[PDB]
């Protein structure tokens, strides 16, 4: 078949197919009356107002003249010019492709747009102005160029839709000729999805009709169908479009599918009937016979029928008699329903056939009937009792007896054109064979404006108090794979959807990432030195990930291979006790962890498809940037780290000493032979020594009364008295590869962009093992070249909160792992450092964080923000 | 029903051109004006507030009078 | 693939598709030129008219304001306010249907309309002729019922199309989508044959063009496409269909194939350009290769490429640069051809597409390339010559290095939509092994009108004086089956085609049937007598039909079989000579022989599907006329029609003189032992008996001035010598079938009706050659009761005349054979009976006359008279 | 090319408005018809006698003569 993956369409008194179904549901009447004083004000002529046979009431869309021409590129000169059905379709078609989970401008096969159009009323205003003025018949061939067979063309050429375009254009059926048009396109593979429907909206916005004796309108404006008192009907205002995909394409991809179109018949009566106006029992029966013969379906298996129904004298004895004609080949009695849209909404001129066909796909999903309106007593020609229809009055949960629910939608042209559409039921669906949630999922929203992103939020906040929700895996990817993403966005991180329910109803200083994007061509990485490890490093990223956890079990196999180190113990199956702590407190166990901590989550975050520009180190932290730009190999670096702690466990005691003041202020303090260990900022230094001199300083530093702190480190770093330790690792050095830098490192031990040779020389090695990590100058330096944000990557949120006090320029810093206290929070940090550089505008694979088996749902779409365009000349 | 001799002419007029119209169920607003441009060869809101033929017979006898 | 079997289309400077392909044979330039003193004449403004920048072209259909309300039913007040376009593509679709060999409403399947209409131009002159009385929502509801949409079903109701009538609208290539959406009815089993195409025409005739030096539009006025003076095109308009089918059906049915639309593709651009207005060339190529790969072909195989080609400074390369992209799969250089229709009669918006369609598909089936106009240079943006294009200005032949010559349509819309159709070689037949035409055919024309009638004799009398004709039977089994019966009809009986031509060229003064048809609720079957036969009489029909020669059968096995003479070996072993004319005249080998031959013309007769009322005989009609009705078997009465002929063989004397009188007044002098034989007419009598009393009769008329023949026969017929063969057959008749007569039969005899009992009795054909025969009472009692038109079964015309001789006003008599002479020719003459009785309008099926397996081709279609329907200027 | 301080901000006006500068074929007459829609802030056969910018600026001057 031709499964239905979407719909869309403003309605009388809605505007979403949900405000819509919730109208049905509550068996309300979306018919909008009026009294004389409003319809004066509108322009009703005082001969309309105050006779004795002029109904006062029509179905209403809400907004006829609210434009968002920013969102097209349309110049707000020529969107005044345009038809509102014009508008009020594009805005259609886009919320109808976001409802399906697509977006129209990079699908990958080939979409086309069916779609009709009523007469464009706009131009009877339009010419009073464009011709009593000029004189100048000019006008009517700009008409016929862009406007009464350019609607399906206007919408192709801004959404960018490369298949088929083209405007059917049937009397009161062209919205079900336009889906069955494209179903036959779909099936001779014109086209890999569709998009039908129809639209007629009136410039005379609110007014009555002269009903008169014998006239096809009511003379009361309440649209009663099938019924003895039904006196005809009530005119509507609306659009509607569905989106139409083959079967087994649709649930190949794992789309939403509402029901699955199985059979159509078109066809034409042809002079059988005493006058052109006047409809045919034969053709219509033809009609829906050969839809169900089509679809394979005895009509024995149809349990709902949406007739047309539009509640004339002479059209309802017709109808039902053609529909007792083709389902005359049953043996049960009363076991089929019977409705109409009309009832509710009106009598839809070109959107007649689309309204209810999202009714009966809604019907047919959901499965529970509507209520048909005003019916309590069946009609005079029409025998409920004696045929297989019965109509229901109450909104009526719906049953099948085989277990499949069927149905069937009838449209009736003026001039005589009849079409049916015999639906199913979407297939078995299996969710539950499929591993489960993750444990927290990216919330992203996007638009043009700040008005729109603020509305969008709105109305997903609303969305989400409902009982009925999606799933965290099936929100989220449509909000990631089926929306475009715009300047203007915002980013959740939750667990629970009610709780992010009521995030969004504040969305107003509330605790989630928002902000305008921008091009950000690159990122910077920042990497930890030794000093800010926990337990449990990358425990929940080494099972719940994938390149992590690759990376590391490469990293422990490699390590184990050659050394005795009892890595994957000391993180994973190590008790969380203070004995622990000092188990990996010292030199000879932190640096290899450190190293193989940082060296896989660089892999995951370059596995996420970040690309970074610079790549600055900190004392261990330049072994690794040294790998990701692959100067030597992983085998060489672990090995070597390997071999170089347990050179510098050898090295006697020595402590640390942290001062608030500037490193030129400290060297002319400094009068004991203690080097200065690393300078990082302007306001903060770190000196090294042997503990004695060293709590010697930090006592006379007490009586100056500046900040000073101990930083719990066993050995002595950055200072001349590990000389042994540095030249006998030269030995172990030389037998190893030495590749030229990739990626743009800088080296923080001089404070210089560092060069593609000066790196493979094997005694700058040894020469950062004594120099001070003079990390400010370095950090100046990439702000100055580059204009960029920074990444950190270790555990410690300490050189984040270091660069954070640097003048960036706009740019600002992000951890990637919590500060040791929420070891617990790893899964949820990480995922919020991602969802705070996608709001910046930075590259990433947002789709990477969907789940198992991900499948498209039905969320809001875009919230087109309300601007007038109208010529309103009288 | 039995004609009098001038809304006679009238209503072969009527019958000549195309066919109270109102009530039958063939007739529309494109063939009203059909009608009425048929009937000057001898307001508009009047013929939609009644257009029997004694309401056609009676505008026509009225509006000759004047 | 898709059948094309069919089209037709209102061309600029054209109204046939005939008389367009012989202006694109022609090399003729079908634009016209206005001059300054006839555009002021419908009101065009002086400032138009003297500004210099000013083009006065377009390529003009002939009438607009003209159409036959009368055939459709349209009443002439309601026809005055369609739009041109309506009534234009009204008679294209009967005309399109004509040409297909059908009539829409009478095909077994279900057949769909696609077409598309342009702005409603008329509404301007229809819209101020109605803002004089105030219509406030008058003229919005004047708009909507009417001129939104109603193109496919103002022509689906009219035409009885029971299929899906789709209006599809683009804007430029509204007829190449709707042939599109045609062909995917076609093979999703929407409709078993459909109808595809589109109109343009409109109010605007004699007008001029503000051209602009940066539009669209030439400045010149002619369309120089794809060269070096491309400076725009020229409007046109136009109107054009064509009728589609399966091609396993088309070719099952023997339907004339153009082509074969292989495959198709629609596509739009996106907004993968600069603007809404900048064609694109990633999107035509993509149209153009799904169209070749729908199509199962390869660019190395199509030989014609019809490009949309206006004349503007931009699309003209754009197209070219998707072409050479699309094709650049080949490595022969300069192969394929190339053309724009809009060269010879302009760019009609809308049209185009199917105008283009038209002219490609009557290259592909004729097998001649036209030329395409106003080419001398290419651009200087287009590459012919390493191109695998080249342009032609003359009409050359196509012939392609591979046996099949393959085609493409391109049409491209203004708002981004595209079009490819890719047209194959119809599948060819084996013609040499059908069997030979039939001898003569019957050629029938019809009309709704005289003036129709006559019109659209003409239009044959300007056809067949051609060269290279069609088959006559195709042309027999489509004039038949393939137009529909009118009233006013006309029937020729013809055995060449070029002398039926200059036949028809001369109407007033021309012998064929003609006049106007009735109901006809019957025919009477007047069997003939007895001496008025010849020798080598049913040769012809004994071999031409199956029926007649069945029906001779069962009577000759028998009578060879119990008795011992043999008819076929005296009719067909015979030799033509005079000796055996005396031979077969006497009354042994004359009853039984004629009752067969009439017998096997009256079946014949039924066969061809009419019905007889009453059936009358005439000294051996009533036996036969018995048989008929179910009294007699045909061996019932085959026995004792022998034995009534050998026991009347051995009369000694016996003859008939003919006295021309009253019978009351023959009946005042006649002697007692001669009787009356036969009473036929009022100035007729027949006289049986011995020789010397009749002839001293006949000499006593002599000298009274009264005319007397004898009847040449030997034996005693009607007279007072025959009791002894009633007494001798008074021994036969013993427990025949005895049954009420099915039909209605009036007595020769009597003068009266027969009811159940008068004609069961067995005395009854014992005492039938006692009484005389008042043949006259017959018929006057024939048009008492009934009003029919007499059809004479047998031999001779003898009956004819003493029928159309009595009161025979608006009715006359018709003979099915020849009198005595033309005993060859009697194929022809029986031809000429069913063409005079099908104009008069009796239900005789036209098709048994056709051959064996006949085949449709495309003729000139109905000649619908011009009447104005305008409103003013 | 450079325009004379007055018809220059006229003339970038109506560029930025709508946009002989109309050398492209997408150029027609509904924004000739929100051109002569834009006039009276300070004959269409006359301005289509020549459609330049400078022309129209012209017309612009004797139309303030009328």
């Amino acid at each position: 078949g031709i499964a239905i993956i979407g719909m869309a369409g403003r309605f009388p008194q809605a505007d979403t197919v949900q405000a819509f179904w919730e109208n049905l549901l509550a068996s309300r009447e979306c018919i909008s009356f009026y009294s004389d004083e409003e319809l004066l004000a509108m322009g009703i002529s005082p001969e309309f107002v105050q006779h004795p046979d002029y109904v006062k009431a029509k179905g209403e869309v809400a907004d006829i003249d609210k434009f968002d021409a920013a969102f097209f590129g349309i110049a707000p000169r020529e969107a005044e010019l345009m038809d509102p059905q014009h508008r009020v379709l594009l805005e259609t078609a886009w919320a109808a492709f976001e409802d399906a989970g697509y977006v129209a401008a990079d699908y990958p096969g080939d979409v086309g747009i069916f779609a009709g159009k009523s007469m464009d009323s706009y131009l009877m205003l339009n010419l009073m102005p464009h011709f009593k003025r000029v004189f100048s018949s000019g006008s009517l061939q700009a008409a016929i160029g862009n406007d009464k067979d350019s609607i399906t063309t206007t919408i192709a050429y801004h959404l960018n839709l490369r298949g088929p375009a083209i405007t059917v254009q049937t009397s009161s059926s062209t919205s079900l000729v336009a889906v069955c048009v494209a179903c036959q396109s779909l099936l001779t593979w014109q086209c890999d999805m569709a998009i039908a429907g129809g639209v007629t909206l009136g410039p005379p916005a609110k007014t009555g009709y002269l009903s008169q004796e014998g006239g096809i309108t009511a003379a009361d404006g309440h649209c009663r169908a099938f019924s003895d008192n039904s006196s005809g009907f009530v005119p509507g205002t609306g659009a509607g479009l569905v989106v139409l995909k083959r079967v087994d394409e649709a649930l190949r991809d794992g789309d939403n599918i509402y029901a699955v179109i199985k059979g159509f018949a078109v066809n034409n009566d042809g002079s059988e009937k005493i006058s052109y106006t006047a409809p045919s029992v034969d053709a219509q029966a033809r009609a829906i016979a050969q839809a169900q013969r089509l679809a394979g379906l005895t009509p024995q298996d149809i349990t709902y029928v949406e007739a047309h129904g539009t509640g004339t004298r002479l059209g309802d004895p017709v109808e039902f008699s053609a529909l007792s004609q083709a389902f005359a080949g049953a043996s049960q009695k009363q076991y089929c329903a019977l409705g109409s849209v009309k009832t509710n909404i009106g009598h839809l001129d070109t959107a007649a056939g689309v309204a209810g066909l999202i009714k009966t796909a809604l019907a047919v999903q959901q499965g529970i009937i509507p209520a048909t309106l005003h019916f309590e007593r069946p009609n005079a020609q029409i025998d409920l009792t004696n045929s297989p229809f019965y109509i229901n009055t109450t909104c009526q949960p719906w049953q099948p007896e085989s277990g499949i629910r069927r149905a069937g939608v009838t449209s009736l042209g003026m001039g005589g054109t009849n079409a049916h559409v015999v639906l199913e039921q979407a297939p078995a669906v299996d969710l539950q064979a499929r591993a489960p949630v993750p444990a927290y999922s990216i919330l992203p929203f996007s638009a043009k404006t700040d008005s729109a992103l603020s509305s969008g939020l709105a109305r997903f906040a609303d969305f989400l108090q409902h009982e009925s929700l999606p799933d965290r895996r099936d929100l989220a990817w449509t909000l990631s794979q089926g929306r475009k993403a715009f300047a203007h966005r915002a980013a959740l991180v939750t667990r629970d959807l009610h709780a992010a329910g009521t995030l969004l109803q504040q969305a107003a200083t509330a605790p989630f990432a928002r902000g305008v994007a921008q091009t950000q061509l690159g990122l910077g990485l920042l990497f930890s030195g030794q000093g800010s490890q926990y337990q449990r490093m990358g425990h929940q990223l080494y099972q719940v990930w994938p390149a992590y956890a690759d990376a590391f079990d490469r990293c422990a196999t490699l390590l184990e291979r050659e050394y005795q180190l009892d890595i994957r113990h000391e993180l994973f199956r190590a008790e969380v006790s203070l004995a622990q702590g000092e188990r990996l407190a010292q030199t000879c166990l932190t640096q290899p962890l450190l190293f193989s901590v940082e060296y896989a989550l660089a892999q995951l975050w370059l596995s996420w498809g970040i690309t970074p520009t610079v790549m600055i180190g900190h004392s261990l932290g330049e072994w690794v940037a040294a790998t990701l730009a692959g100067v030597f190999s992983l085998e060489d670096a672990l090995r070597l780290v390997a071999r170089r702690a347990e050179l510098m466990h050898q090295a006697p005691s020595g402590a640390m000493l942290m001062v608030a003041l500037p490193e030129a202020q400290i060297r002319a303090l400094i009068t004991a032979p203690l080097a200065i260990a690393a300078v990082n900022a302007p306001d903060y230094s770190v000196i090294a020594g042997p503990t004695s001199e060293i709590l010697a300083v930090s006592q006379r530093l007490t009586e100056q009364n500046i900040i000073n702190k101990r930083l719990h480190t066993s050995h002595a770093f950055h200072s001349s008295m590990m000389q042994d330790a540095a030249q006998a690792l030269r030995q172990a050095f030389e037998n190893v590869r030495l590749n030229p830098p990739t990626l743009t490192i800088i080296s923080t031990v001089t404070g210089a962009h560092v060069s593609a040779d000066t790196l493979t020389t094997p005694d700058y090695w040894i020469e950062q093992m004594l120099m001070p990590v003079q990390f400010s100058a370095a950090l100046q330096e990439a702000q100055a070249t580059f204009d960029v944000d920074f990444l950190e990557i270790g555990p410690g949120a300490t050189l984040t909160q270091l660069t954070n006090g640097h003048a960036l320029g706009d740019r600002l810093a992000f951890s990637s792992l919590p500060a040791g206290a929420r070891s617990s929070d790893e899964h949820k940090h990480i995922l919020d450092t991602v969802a705070a550089l996608w709001v910046r505008g930075h590259n990433i694979d947002l789709s990477a964080f969907a789940g198992e088996q991900p499948r498209r749902v039905s969320l809001p779409t875009y919230a087109f923000d309300k601007i007038r365009y109208w010529v309103d000349s009288p | 029903a039995a004609p009098e001799s001038k809304t006679q002419r009238g209503l072969v007029a009527i019958c000549e051109a195309l066919l109270n119209f109102f009530e039958a169920g063939g007739h529309s607003l494109m063939l009203g004006m059909l009608l009425a441009q048929v009937q000057e060869r001898f307001s508009f809101f009047d013929v939609m507030e009644d257009a029997s033929v004694r309401a056609l017979a009676q505008l026509v006898e009225q509006e000759q009078q004047d």
